RNA sequence: GCAUCCGUAGCUCAGCUGGAUAGAGUACUCGGCUCGAACCGAGCGGUCGGAGGUUCGAAUCCUCCCGGAUGCACCA
RNA sequence: UAUGAAGAAGGCCUUCGGGUUGUAAAGUACUUUCAGCGGGGAGGAAGGGAGUAAAGUUAAUACCUUUGCUCAUUGACGUUA
RNA sequence: GCUUGACUGCGAGCGUGACGGCGCGAGCAGGUGCGAAAGCAGGUCAUAGUGAUCCGGUGGUUCUGAAUGGAAGGGCCAUC
RNA sequence: UGAGCCUUGAUGUGUAGGAUAGGUGGGAGGCUUUGAAGUGUGGACGCCAGUCUGCAUGGAGCCGACCUUGAAAUACCACCCUUUAAUGUUUGAUGUUCUAACGUUGACCCGUAAUCCGGGUUGCGGACAGUGUCUGGUGGGUAGUUUGACUGGGGCGGUCU
RNA sequence: GUUUAUUAAAAACACAGCACUGUGCAAACACGAAAGUGGACGUAUACGGUGUGACGCCUGCCCGGUGCCGGAAGGUUAAUU
RNA sequence: UUUUGUAUAAUGGGUCAGCGACUUAUAUUCUGUAGCAAGGUUAACCGAAUAGGGGAGCCGAAGGGAAACCGAGUCUUAACUGGGCGUUAAGUUGCAGGGUAUAGACCCGAAACCCGGUGAUCUAGCCAUGGGCAGGUUGAAGGUUGGGUAACACUAACUGGAGGACCGAACCGACUAAUGUUGAAAAAUUAGCGGAUGACUUGUGGCUGGGGGUGAAAGGCCAAUCAAACCGGGAGAUAGCU
RNA sequence: AGGGUGACAGCCCCGUACACAAAAAUGCACAUGCUGUGAGCUCGAUGAGUAGGGCGGGACACGUGGUAUCCUGUCUGAAUA
RNA sequence: UAAGGUGAUAUGAACCGUUAUAACCGGCGAUUUCCGAAUGGGGAAACCCAGUGUGUUUCGACACACUAUCAUUAACUGAAUCCAUAGGUUAAUGAGGCGAACCGGGGGAACUGAAACAUCUAAGUACCCCGAGGAAAAGAAAUCAACCGAGAUUCCCCCAG
């Protein structure tokens, strides 16, 4: 499903407003993208379904560090 | 996306130069080909250590350069035994090989490559100034004479 | 409720692009010639939307209005 | 190297009008051969030596000598092409 | 002819509406105008010319100001 | 290739004129081997009037400057404006070429007894496409509703203070 | 031929034919939050939609209105800055 | 019962028996009553506990003003001789009752909306695999053999067996009329009628699910129910109406 | 206390008040023994794509309102005793 | 614990007991067909069809045991592709389903009220889904206060309509 493998972002629900404040139910989905990340330690490309916010944290945290948390999370990358 | 160069990629600079660059560039091209490394605490310090270590290498070599220089610069004149010039005109040329051997026997070892015979090939007999390019820039100066054989 | 812009022979418009002074086509008169068509050139037909400012000087720039337009807003 | 005419001036001739030098210059773009300097860098280098291991060679295959190999090799020119 | 009473704060007592409300009002205080003054003037001979509340806008205001000093915002007055 | 900005230079006629005085001042100063003025056209711009000025040129000159001019002058210095020529910068606009993201419902290999899927190889495409957030337009495609009362029944007509 | 099973079998619907229009195939379109499937294991001599409704003779005029298509200079205009 | 008005030929009721509709909680106001009284009273809780404790609070004894503030006064205004609101007047806590408020709010009754499920054993379409269609006619193309042509074309005869072809049983449909209408039957029977090798019909399975399906299209059909199925839930929806 | 007994039972019966009961299993609590478990002191360190912000919503009694605070789909992004 | 006793409709028959192995009650075991998470495969639930291994023999067979999936862990092997990795085969553990309400979380109406109706109300209610426990959740101040202080969370009465 539409779940980020790094941040865990999942769809949330809200309201469409209007000039008359009419509220209609909607969904907010993450900006997910399938990317092949180069992991140096295994000299391999591993494909992850990540959000755009997740992409920013990968540079800051390091590719190895995030995967270590993923193995702790048992997300089965 | 700060990243430390490992070579002279395009115009980004040269090995060991943290530079701000668009994420994509390194996120999928520079790093997976090994042309550079992300600018992280561990990596940056190691490269800066490599930077300062080569600076120390530069220091040490140029330090030992002035060593050789002074060793032989201050006087340290040497003379060689060349076939009696006979009223002048020497009976042979004094080449880099022979002149290097002379200073080497004195102790200060010099390779002929380094030797630079200024304004001539030591043709006359008697005293004649010389010079030695001890280092890549440092210039020296030695007095060399000639006598009987 | 603001913000911007426009106003010039009868008409359609240049604005004499922002002060060192009004132009054209059309309307009309005469003429050129010519039965009318049709052609041409002169002449005539504007004080420049109005009122305050500035400077030695603005229809032209400033203030104020009038009329027109386009915008905005917008849930008494 | 190209542009470059006011056919510059000046020179010389002059039929005193001119022409000639001559787009030559100046100027304005352009390029840096070689020579300046600096930094790299072939080729000439085959060799033997030291070792090795096998083979031929023996009474002993010791002696050698033939292979292969292994390590370290050498350039006067030469601040080389 | 001269003028701004088309005044400000109020208002005894009345009228008329189911109410919201609407109408009339001598007199009082402060300041005016016209008259020499007595006096008259709180718009127009009178009765139609109009729209509650909420929300927002403008001016004024020592009323308020979520620890305190301000401020925002709110209140009140004038007013759209 | 636009453009905000970088600095420089330069530009500045009412007329009168002293006229290449934009305005605004200070302003008898100015002027000066640093080369007195200065010759060589240095050109540009501009009134094509004139002006500054490229390197030499020679050797003491050089200049405020009355009628007038609003003003008093490219004598003079400061400060702005205009005109801006070039200069870096900072953002964009296209166009071209790449590959490395991404795409492949192209080929091939493996998982594999497999027209799925995944991985690998390769080709093609490629910073598009596609997707997310935000946003303009469109949208009976689909919803939630409204669509008044009086009235010789209602509707129509008329009326509502 | 089909249709209102249970008051209407028709002139209604369908029909072959005709025309317009969309669609270049990871097709349009449709069902699906999506994957995917149908279209189609088809490829414009194909498929979808629309109207007309064998055949015969024919199908005139209007693009102002409303749609659709093409154009893109200008006017106006969102998020953003 | 409803009405201006009912013996009314307006509604209701075959009869009896049973059942069947003004309640409950909290808060508030008013009346009655009891207690205490410028005071009254506790709530939760504690507690051998209907006591007692607990005064946390609540109401009242002081109001005026938007408020700051002032205060038996206060506001309005510069100020009121003024005017508005106040100042002599007992309240409070139980109990009962009359009301109100929030809850279904006396009871019964909608057509509907929403949510989650069950249904294509009926029917509609489609898919797969099987079956059925007596008998009798008409006699296409093609073919053969002649005649004709240079060869065709063409023509004749004979073979052939084409068709959403013909007549007509099974089968399928359902046009007319009669009967039947508290039926034999919640759609049929009788006598006639249409199709009857096809866009036919049928068996057995399968698939499409409710704002959806399916529909040679009637708003038809989707379990005797369809301009939005059935079941349960929201739910005792709501009902200025009877 | 109740129930039963041929009609209404303190003394008919079963019970009730009291007084007692567990081979075995088990709850609870205390004690205790093992198996882990680490107490204390000093010196350090002090949670970053986070807080905050822009955009769109939601939650706080509080409906964007002048709206703090909390959660974040999106785009950014600190200080750090 | 016992002089009576073989459950009921529900008699009867044939019997068992009477001083402690009748019966009855309790504790602990044994047995516990088939279906059902159902687990060897399949299936129209209570049925159909096996494989492996051990042990039986009357040579026709027979009796037990094991064989689901997923998660986790560890071994062994094992691609494209050299290592690797994916993958594969075993072995251990664990989970599967059911069940009243209460709880946390993920989704989430409309009727209705507003005398209509959109904001709002109903209501984060009904319902659906996930997960857990005997309780759950929350919880040890980047909290409140107001210049005085309080000192985690939860619950009740007030504050207060
Ligand atoms: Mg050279
Ligand atoms: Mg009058
Ligand atoms: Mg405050
Ligand atoms: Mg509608
Ligand atoms: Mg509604
Ligand atoms: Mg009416
Ligand atoms: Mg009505
Ligand atoms: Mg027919
Ligand atoms: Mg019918
Ligand atoms: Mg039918
Ligand atoms: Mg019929
Ligand atoms: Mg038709
Ligand atoms: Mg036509
Ligand atoms: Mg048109
Ligand atoms: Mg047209
Ligand atoms: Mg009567
Ligand atoms: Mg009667
Ligand atoms: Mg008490
Ligand atoms: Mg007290
Ligand atoms: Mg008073
Ligand atoms: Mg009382
Ligand atoms: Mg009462
Ligand atoms: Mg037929
Ligand atoms: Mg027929
Ligand atoms: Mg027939
Ligand atoms: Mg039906
Ligand atoms: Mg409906
Ligand atoms: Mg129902
Ligand atoms: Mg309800
Ligand atoms: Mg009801
Ligand atoms: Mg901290
Ligand atoms: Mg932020
Ligand atoms: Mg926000
Ligand atoms: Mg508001
Ligand atoms: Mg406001
Ligand atoms: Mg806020
Ligand atoms: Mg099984
Ligand atoms: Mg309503
Ligand atoms: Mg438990």
């Amino acid at each position: 499903s539409r779940v980020c493998q790094v941040t865990g972002k999942r769809p949330v629900t809200g309201n469409n407003r209007s000039h008359a404040l009419n509220a209609t139910k909607r969904r907010f989905l993450p900006n997910l993208h399938s990317h092949r990340f180069w992991v140096e330690s295994e000299k391999r490309f591993v494909t992850l379904r990540v959000s755009a916010k997740g992409m920013r944290v990968i540079d800051k945290k390091g590719i190895d560090t995030v995967l270590a948390e993923l193995r702790a999370r048992g997300e089965k990358y | 996306m700060q990243v430390i160069l490992l070579d002279k990629v395009a115009n980004l600079g040269s090995l060991g130069d943290q530079v701000n660059v668009k994420a994509g560039y390194a996120r999928n091209f520079l790093v997976p080909q090994g042309k550079a490394v992300p600018a992280t605490k561990k990596n940056i310090e190691f490269f800066e250590a490599r930077r300062a270590e080569l600076e120390a290498k530069l220091a040490e070599v140029l330090a030992a350069a002035n060593a050789r220089a002074e060793k032989i610069n201050a006087l340290e004149t040497v003379t060689i035994a060349s076939k009696a010039g006979d009223e002048g005109k020497l009976f042979g040329s004094i080449g880099t090989r022979d002149i290097a051997d002379a200073v080497t026997a004195a102790g200060v070892e010099v390779a002929k490559s380094e030797v630079r015979l200024p304004n001539g090939v030591l043709r006359t007999t008697g005293e004649h100034e010389v010079s030695f390019q001890v280092h890549s820039e440092v210039f020296a100066k030695v007095i060399v004479n000639v006598v009987a054989e």
